[PDB]
């Protein structure tokens, strides 16, 4: 009638874009506020 | 009552009927849409700045 078959049980994984650039975005904030706000405080106190 | 000479039969008196009133109640159906343009913006109790 037909040839029978058997399949390899390959489980799927997607291979998304790897996290390369997110390596520099470690901080996470979840906020309902209208906007998020950041302060540009200078950090260098390089003065005698 | 009618005055009627006692030598004659008597007078036939007419009657009246009655009436009815019937009413259907009216119908009222208000509603609001409540999409985000109404949920998001700051309401009065909310603190200024953050909320």
């Amino acid at each position: 009638l037909y040839t029978t078959y058997q399949l390899l049980e390959v489980q799927r994984k997607l291979k998304t874009l790897p996290a390369f650039f997110l390596q520099w975005f470690p901080r996470q904030i979840n906020f309902q506020e209208d906007m998020i706000a950041f302060d540009k405080v200078i950090q260098d106190v390089t003065r005698v | 009552a009618p005055f009627v000479a006692p030598n004659v039969q008597g007078r036939v008196i007419k009657e009246s009927g009655y009436n009815t009133k019937t009413f259907k109640p009216a119908y009222v159906k208000p509603k609001h849409v409540i999409d985000p343009n109404m949920i998001i913006p700051r309401q009065p109790g909310e603190a200024l700045g953050t909320g």
